[PDB]
RNA sequence: AACGCGACGAUACUACCCGCACGUUGUAGACGUAUAAGAAUAGGCUCCGGCCUCGUAUCCUAGCAGGCGAUUCCUCCGCCGGCCUCGAAGUGGCCGUCGGUAAUUCGCGUAUUGCAAUUUAGACACGCGCGGGAUCAAAUCCUUUGCAGACGACUUAGAUGUG
RNA sequence: GGGAUAACUGGCUUGUGGCGGCCAAGCGUAGCGACGUCGCUUUUUGGAUGCGGCUCUUCCUAUCAUACCGAAGCAGAAUUCGGUAAGCGUUGGAUUGUUCACCCACUAAUAGGGAACGUGAGCUGGACCGUCGUGAGACAGGUUA
RNA sequence: AGCGAAUGAACUUUAAAUAUGUAAGAAGCCCUUGUUACUUAACUGAACGUGGGCAUUCGAAUGUAUCGACACUAGUGGGCCAUUUUUGGUAAGCAGAACUGGCGAUGCGGGAUGAACCGAACGCGGGGUUAAGGUGCCGGAGUGGACGCUCAUCAGACACCACAAAAGGCGUUAGUACAUCUUGACAGCAGGACGGUGGCCAUGGAAGUCGGAAUCCGCUAAGGACUGUGUAACAACUCACCUGCCGAAUGUACUAGCCCUGAAAAUGGAUGGCGCUCAAGCGU
RNA sequence: CAUCGGUUCUGGCGGGGGGAUAAAGGCCCAGGGAAUGUGGCUCCUCCGGGAGUGUUAUAGCCCUGGGUGUAAUACCCUCGCCGGGACCGAGGACCGCGCUCUGCAAGGAUGCUGGCGUAAUGGUCACCAGCGACCCGUCUUGAAACACGGACCAAGGAGUCAA
């Protein structure tokens, strides 16, 4: 219907610096720096008061404004990681062969290799590449149990998702084979 | 237009209430209040209220009432020209929130007495700061989370055993037995649902609630009372630093 | 999903009517 | 549709010993012409009354033109259309300094959004919404909210169609 | 790609390259055929003052189709060398010499093409002429070979050698 | 014997029957009426068929196998249904005049079709008159595409 | 239209639309009296004649590139398509009459193309203006203007007939009706969701949730002899309903546009092609 | 090229009429009205911006009657006056209609000037380019389609004579 006006707002912690460029969004706090572009959506950037920022859409449609309300929690998920960060934690069962999982993190490309071997006793070892900026460890407070954090939602969310995809089970009884690898815990590192 | 959820028509036997209902409740109160000399407004801040009922069977021989507030304050009158009696609009004005209203043919003091020598352990509730540690025993879980003595206790149900993992503990199922860890112990160490002075999350109070614990209590607070006789109303300890309408 | 649509109204209307509320076979068999 | 003004007819069932000086019928109408404002006039008495236009005539026909068309006006329009189901009612509203830019929009906008042509639409009371309170629909709405001002975002300049060629990439932004 | 292209060797004649005399030589068509940021468009540029709809802008533009001579000017332009630069289908800068050159002003010539008649004036390509440097070749046929073959075609070998 | 008609299909075809009652949104101011349900076909004990058949090229997918998915008491094994998919392959016996069905065998499996009124390319296995009978027809009688 | 006129398509004061037959002057009407073999009770009627009347608007309009009669002479005897009206029938097709119109014997502009469509009929030339149709060059002329709609995994570009509906869309825009909202609407979060009662029958067991029937009361803010998950039964969770926080418009069914689906085979091809998305698509 | 005639295309200017003797609008005059409230005061997580009382106040606006006014303008219809362009020049003493009448734009083009005076204009062949364009006859049919005849050229070749 063509709304002549639409606004959002984002507040913002004391202790993180926002620098926005023309769709450019680069956010720096204690936890490090985060970095995205959001060129391919139509919005107005502005400031409305000491510590919140602001975001319109003039003469737009309801797709616009709904666009409004994804691009605030993208940022605001941003921030989130740079304040807090994100954290999974997943956790590996099985019914009679143990997943040895062997966590390591190579000098070149600065990445974390996750490798599983005995799954259901599989002699292939699935080797799972992590996005960078993820940390990856066996944490020893419970068993069978790993913590998958860092800086960007997505890409623990995506590094997450990618070690239960990789331990899926073929041509058996989904209701009786019950092993794999899966997301337990989702939260902020703080 | 499109692109619109769908809400499910229940196949169920109650339907919403709404206007003759706040009618009712209008007439129900508008003919309690000639009824008896004294009208009580006390409230129930963070409890679950559920003890409300026995509250009532006690004080068979008074009119308790708990319904919507703004219908209440507007039923009682808000007002000093739509008062139904002089001044219960500024009893109204106590009347703020969690709050309810009490009929009485009886003495303030004894009112007083038994809502101060009345108190009973509750559960949790979401918001109130943990007055301890509750942490389960590495191990076999029980239905009581490791407070009465483990062998004097009955295994936790597998059926709360998926609940117990959306709710967060990472447990396991050995053998038809919920365990934390492994079975003979050791494997993990405990889980510690609520720490000493934090804000419990509702996450933790259904923890607490599954497992039968009971960390807060239920006090029913007297904020103020109305005597027909002399047409006033007095305060009680409360409302002097409980917000005001 | 027309069958569906036409068996869900018909099931709501009914149950709308009893939660408000509070041969030819004979003859061909013998 | 066209250039419209309004045109006020007063028409009448010619004079017989039977019935002297008869009821002398009024209505105002839109049309582009007088030839058409008097056609739209008898075809209308003829679908009203038992008038017709061999047994009447046109005693005057005058144009009604705006009292104030300086001024923004809104306009309630409630309309009659036939369309392959039957006939449908409308209320709608434009915000516009005339009644006849209202109907002229009102044509455009049922042609845009129902493909209604001229003599689908009828036009049964055009009115002018004394004061807010009386606009009901959200875009005139927000037309009249208080201290209105916005950007015009995206500005395609305007270049001559025969300068094919330019040196520079043009600017969207004044 | 037998009407797509690149690198290299040798090129006798002819004339291969160099300068102009040009051509009653050709051209889907000169007449100032002048002008390099990139990137975005819900942003950008900058000398960091500010500026941005607008290439309806900048450069260049006077002189018998542009003559001759002066006061005054160190500005522009072109050719050759040197130092480097440019390879996506290959060029520009700096220095130097040499030649030309209204930023100001003046003088001596223009007439008669007769009241208009394309203001024959550019570039690349091609061709005839001179006078300067230079070069001094191959292929096919024939015979032979058989790694080839319907016939052509193809791989080979015939100049003093392992022929 | 006369007259009209003289070919015919060409956004044609495909998976879910017809009849009657009930119900039923609209329209309409009784009439029309989808989906369902009920009654008949239809239940209380486990041969049909009367032009066919081979080699090779290409195309379709309405997929038999191989590849990957979703669902199923799918424990494993063997599978069933369904989805994407034509890259790659894709029969033989018995019987019958022939074909299919059924059955029998290997095989990963041994799918169905189009080449456009001539169904890819190649191959193989009559109607007019005349005579004489009228309760039916005959003629080595004549003529002819 | 009315029946505040009567009576009751078959009612009427009046009277539609729509085509259609006849007549419209000296090629006249009468009136008046002479004859007749006709006729009448009769100079009485009919026919044949006399007199009169209007020659100027002589008895509507408009056209009139003349009409009538006789004689003689040549080529013709087919139909096809369509509108409208009309009879019959089918599942759909379709068949038969009447009028008028195009084709024959007809060239030209447009519809890319083309018997049946739109414009318009024709000596040879120059100039001007238009029709139908078009202005993104191919291709002459608008990347003209104003307001909106549409994104299609082979849209659409005039086919609206079929497929095809009371059809399927959590695509989008406009509208209609009804209902709830500072006595706090929709969604959510934190809580209550209780007692008689393990309600009657049946089952080894069945407590709201394997089954059959009834399906009440109290407390009420409200809570079903229960909407699902779950136990062998419990238990437990959850829904219905209710309260606290939040704060302002919601949400059910229909309608109207455009769009997706509503079925497809087999050489590689078609809005004419390139291509076109605030269009070079759709409506005015 | 100048002055003309005929047809025609395309610009500008000067009036007249009409309409609600446009409606508006400016400006004064009088009377009402209200809000998307012109100042103040109260409150207000005070660069700031808001909620409440508060209608011309330190802005204005709406409606109604009057004036200026026979206003201006748009629009429709009208009477004229200048500018630019294109194509055309039919006839050959006078007669005629006329007018602005020493004459004339009045029953059809004259005047002035230039180059050339020959392949210059013009025409014919060959080719290129843009657009257009089915192979003739016969036969049938409402029409197509089919079928028939056609290797080329020369000569001959078919409604005549008598009653």
């Amino acid at each position: 219907m063509r709304y002549i006006h639409s606004e959002e707002t984002i507040p913002v912690p004391e202790n993180l610096k926002v620098s926005i460029k023309s769709r450019l969004v680069t956010v720096e706090g204690p936890r490090g720096k985060l970095q995205k572009d959001l060129s391919h959506i139509a919005v107005n950037f502005s400031v409305v008061k000491k510590g919140v920022i602001g975001l319109e859409i003039h003469h737009g449609s309801r797709k616009d404004v709904a666009a409004l309300r994804t691009v605030r929690t993208i940022i605001n998920n941003m921030i989130i990681g740079v304040t807090k960060g994100f954290k999974y934690k997943m956790r590996y069962v099985y019914a009679h062969f143990p997943i040895n999982v062997n966590v390591e993190k190579n000098a070149e490309t600065g990445c974390y290799e996750v490798e599983i071997r005995n799954f259901i006793g599989e002699k292939i070892v699935r080797k799972v590449v992590m996005a960078p900026g993820v940390e990856v460890e066996i944490s020893k407070a419970q068993k069978d149990e790993l913590i998958l954090s860092g800086n960007s939602l997505e890409a623990v969310s995506q590094s997450a998702a990618d070690i239960q995809q990789i331990c899926k089970v073929r041509n058996k009884d989904i209701r009786k084979f019950l092993d794999g690898i899966y997301v337990s815990e989702k939260g902020n590192i703080v | 237009p499109k692109s619109k959820r769908a809400r499910v028509y229940h196949l169920i036997q109650v339907n919403k209430k709404g206007r003759e209902a706040k009618e009712r409740l209008f007439s129900n109160i508008r003919e309690t209040i000639p009824k008896y000399q004294h009208c009580f407004v006390f409230s129930v801040d963070n409890m679950r209220n559920n003890y409300l009922k026995d509250v009532r069977h006690e004080l068979n021989d008074c009119r308790i009432f708990f319904g919507k507030t703004k219908l209440m304050a507007r039923a009682l009158g808000t007002t000093p020209e739509e008062e139904q009696a002089d001044g219960l609009h500024r009893l109204t004005r106590y009347l703020t929130g969690t709050v309810g209203l009490l009929f009485t043919n009886r003495d303030p003091a004894d009112i007083e007495s038994y809502f101060s020598n009345l108190s009973q352990v509750d559960f949790a509730r979401a918001g109130t700061v943990a007055p301890r540690t509750v942490t389960v025993p590495t191990g076999i879980v029980y239905s009581t989370g490791g407070e009465v003595p483990p062998e004097h206790d009955v295994p936790v149900s597998h059926t709360l055993e998926p609940e117990l993992r959306r709710l967060g503990m990472p447990v396991r199922m050995i053998k038809g037995k919920v365990c934390l860890g492994d079975e003979k112990g050791e494997a993990s160490e405990g889980y510690t649902i609520c720490k000493e002075g934090e804000v419990l999350d509702s996450r933790q109070t259904r923890l607490l609630k599954l497992f039968s614990i009971c960390l807060s209590e239920f006090k029913v607070s007297l904020l103020g009372y109305w005597n027909s006789a002399s047409g006033e109303v007095t305060e009680l300890e409360a409302g002097k630093t409980r917000p005001k309408r | 999903r027309h069958a569906q649509k036409i068996q869900m109204r018909k099931a709501i209307k009914q149950h709308e009517e009893r939660n408000v509320k509070g041969t030819a076979k004979a003859l061909s068999s013998q | 549709m066209g250039r419209l003004q309004e045109y006020q007819v007063i028409g009448r069932h010619l004079p017989t010993e039977a019935n002297p000086n008869p009821a002398l019928y009024r209505m105002r109408i839109f049309a582009p012409n007088e030839v058409v404002a008097k056609s739209r006039f008898w075809y209308f008495l003829r679908g009203l009354k038992k008038v017709k236009k061999a047994t009447g005539e046109i005693v005057s026909v005058n144009v009604i033109s705006e009292k104030h068309p300086l001024k923004v006006k809104n306009f309630g329009i409630w309309l009659r259309y036939d369309s392959r189901s039957g006939t449908h009612n409308m209320y709608k509203e434009y915000r516009e300094t005339s009644r006849v830019a209202a109907v002229e929009a009102m044509y455009a906008d049922m042609a845009a959004r129902h493909r209604a042509r001229f003599r689908s639409i009828h036009i049964l009371k055009v009115v002018e919404l004394e004061k807010t309170e009386d606009v009901k629909r959200p875009y005139i709405k927000q037309l009249v909210a208080k201290n209105l001002s916005f950007p015009l975002p995206h500005r395609v300049p305007k270049i001559s169609t025969k300068k094919i060629f330019s040196a520079k990439r043009p600017s969207t932004f004044s």
